[PDB]
DNA sequence: ACTAATAGATTAGAGCCGTC
RNA sequence: UGACGGCUCUAAUCUAU
């Protein structure tokens, strides 16, 4: 490098402004306030918050959710006598705020409800899309078959990918996190498979 | 957000007092800070130990060059960039025969074989260290391939 | 079976300097596959390459290729790692490994403590407060004797964020005079970035503060000089957060950068991670293999 | 009594892979 | 374990139904 440029080592960096994306996703809407309903024996004591249509988690003996009571009528048809006056309502701005201390509930442990309604909320989108899914080791990826989508690609770029006998299909794993604030941890992966239509297992 | 701050890179001292923020770059030309006068070799292991050692250790100050310069810097040679000498002199070849490494290394108990191969090595650099006069600085275990690729955790 | 460890676990009390080497790699064109190609592209980075193998066995000679510069003083570079045991019957404890920097350069290593109230097999990864005055005051001490007075402040660097149980053990043994500041590395943030345009990733010392405690820090990225990024993709920032403490957060950042040049092992440009842990765990892996050992503050040229 | 609880957000670990 | 990456694949823990 004509002596190491002359055994200088120069900086070599410009300082001009460069617009950089990130990988995340921010927020800009959420419901007013979320609903803790107190079903009681409205809701079958034995099974909890596994099997909603809609994301609901289950603390002390109430049911959060961020839909209503009677939102619940087809799997659970028993919730048409709950009276709607003892579900809890609480508004979000409160909890991140950290103005929400309650004996009921505490600041930090109700950030984490929330985002379990909100990890758990993007599985059931895809699945009323064009979108399968293959369940990673620590998280859930969502590919796309080959063939499925027109001419192969999508925005004119890749989306099924040709490795030799083997393609590829690049999925995303997104994640809830509240840390900056509420963001969409959306991960970039990819995954493979044996013919496009089967996974190489 | 709208925001990246970017943090300004260190440089680390050279011989008398330069700084180049570059390890390699900074240590071709300009040398490493302390001065040693010489490296006291020794090479343990199969007797292909010394000969492929014998192949490199003559092989590092003499120049080779590299594929892209920008990415990966010239290196001239050990004598010319660290101010000393690697050579083969006063090296100690202990014969550690494929025989004897051998049946220590077809043992059944993985724990055995780990803790055997570590005695019959351990113990010929620490004798060389005290029932011997030869003042050693850096040992060279050269363990053979088929070792480490099979007594691997 | 990774007796590599154990190669240097039996050496530490005649200290015997070594430097486990590999017919595979010292004779690559020799080794090949079966498909005739060999099987590891080794010469055409025979630069770093022999640099590394040289200034290592530089450094196992006692040679000091580089020091730094840019370091305060009175000021030390914590950097500790919990370890499993479970080369021992049960990893119901696990040994931690510390280190410290100067303001001279000598980055030195010494042994750390073992998890005695450690909750079950994997607890939060904390010494008990009845231990906690030991290494604290030890990695004191030994910064005492070599300046004569107590360090300005100390950063113990840690992948594991610290609790109260240990910090308020560290109190009365620190003077009011040492800023007992705790930083935090994590890379297991998922932060990402890119270029809009071009096919080369950010450059490295770019950094993003969240708040006033916590930042971001690329320990590596893109180059200003080799013209390519040390990575192929975009990679993770370091997350760097006070823990405990009041500090600047800036200034941090030239610390967390600082111990990323210098690894007495290797000639790289730059370190994914500050030495002063990643040469913490350095020792860690070794020491688990045999716990017969007592062995003192040592150096890296045995390691 | 705990019997286990499903998840946040953390931790060390072994793996092969590339190492313009 | 030249040495630097990087995630994969596993495993474990505390904070609360």
């Amino acid at each position: 490098l004509l002596y190491q440029q002359i055994f200088l080592h120069d900086k070599s960096v410009i300082e001009k402004e460069e617009i950089y994306d990130s990988n995340w996703l921010s927020i800009l809407s959420f419901p007013e306030e979320l609903r803790f309903h107190e079903y009681n024996w409205m809701l079958p004591k034995r099974f909890d918050v596994r099997e909603l249509t809609f994301p609901a988690v289950r603390y002390k003996n109430y049911l959060c959710t961020f839909a209503w009571a009677y939102d619940f009528t087809y799997h659970l048809p028993k919730t048409e006598t709950y009276h709607k006056s003892k579900t809890i309502r609480i508004p979000t701005e409160e909890i991140l705020s950290g103005s929400y201390d309650s004996n009921f509930i505490r600041n930090a442990e109700c950030k984490r409800l929330i985002v379990q309604l909100l990890n758990k909320a993007f599985e059931l989108r895809m699945k009323d899309k064009e979108v399968q899914e293959y369940e990673m080791s620590n998280k859930t990826a969502y590919w796309l078959e080959k063939g499925k989508l027109e001419k192969d690609k999508f925005e004119k770029t890749m989306l099924v990918g040709k490795q030799k006998d083997k393609n590829w299909h690049f999925a995303i794993s997104g994640a809830s996190k509240l840390y900056p604030f509420p963001v969409l941890m959306i991960s970039s992966h990819i995954f493979f498979t044996a013919d496009g239509k089967k996974l190489i297992d | 957000m709208k925001e990246l701050i970017y943090i300004e890179e260190p440089k680390i001292l050279f011989a008398h007092g330069q700084k180049c923020t570059d390890a390699r770059d900074g240590l071709a030309l300009f040398g490493p800070l302390n001065n040693l006068y010489g490296i006291k070799s020794g090479v343990i292991g199969t007797k292909q130990g010394l000969k492929i050692f014998r192949d490199y250790l003559d092989h590092i100050q003499k120049p080779i060059y590299n594929s892209n310069s920008i990415t990966r810097p010239m290196f001239p040679g050990f004598e010319a960039v660290f101010d000393c000498k690697w050579e083969s002199t006063g090296i100690t070849f202990k014969e550690v025969t494929n025989e004897d490494i051998g049946k220590f290394l077809y043992n059944s108990s993985t724990h055995k074989r780990t803790y055997d191969l570590v005695s019959l090595f351990i113990d010929k650099i620490i004798s060389a260290n005290k029932n011997e006069d030869e003042n050693v600085d850096v040992w060279f275990v050269i363990v053979p391939d088929e070792i480490y690729k099979y007594c691997r955790p | 079976a990774q007796f590599h460890d154990q190669f240097k676990a039996r050496l530490l009390k005649h200290t015997i300097p070594t430097q486990i080497f590999r017919e595979s790699t010292l004779a690559w064109r020799d080794f090949k596959n079966a498909f005739g190609l060999p099987i590891r592209d080794f010469s055409k980075i025979e630069g770093h390459l022999a640099w590394t193998i040289s200034t290592a066995a530089f450094y196992k000679a006692g040679g000091k290729p580089w020091k730094l510069s840019d370091v305060r003083n009175g000021v030390c570079y914590l950097g500790l790692v919990y370890k499993k045991v479970e080369k021992s019957k049960n990893p119901r404890n696990a040994c931690c490994a510390a280190q410290m920097f100067l303001d001279n350069g000598d980055g030195t290593v010494f042994k750390g403590e073992v998890g005695p109230w450690y909750n079950p097999k994997n607890g939060q990864y904390h010494l008990e407060p009845k231990e906690a005055k030991a290494l604290l005051s030890q990695s004191l001490q030994s910064y005492k004797e070599q300046i004569g007075e107590y360090p300005k402040e100390v950063f113990i660097h840690a992948k594991t964020r610290f609790n109260h149980q240990e910090w308020d053990a560290f109190l009365e043994v620190t003077p009011k005079e040492t800023n007992l500041v705790g930083v935090t590395i994590s890379k297991t943030k998922p932060l990402k970035l890119y270029k809009t345009e071009g096919d080369y990733t950010i450059l490295r010392g770019n950094a993003y503060v969240v708040n006033e405690r916590s930042a971001f820090l690329w320990t590596v990225g893109y180059v200003p000089k080799i013209q390519t990024a040390l990575s192929m993709e975009v990679p993770n920032p370091l997350f760097i957060e006070i823990n405990k403490g009041e500090a600047d957060i800036k200034q941090v950042l030239k610390d967390i950068l600082s111990l990323t040049k210098l690894n007495y092992n290797a000639c790289i440009f730059a370190d994914g991670e500050p030495v002063t842990l990643r040469f913490a765990d350095k020792i860690g892996e070794i020491l688990t293999a045999s716990t017969d050992i007592k062995t003192p503050p040592l150096a890296f040229k045995y390691y």
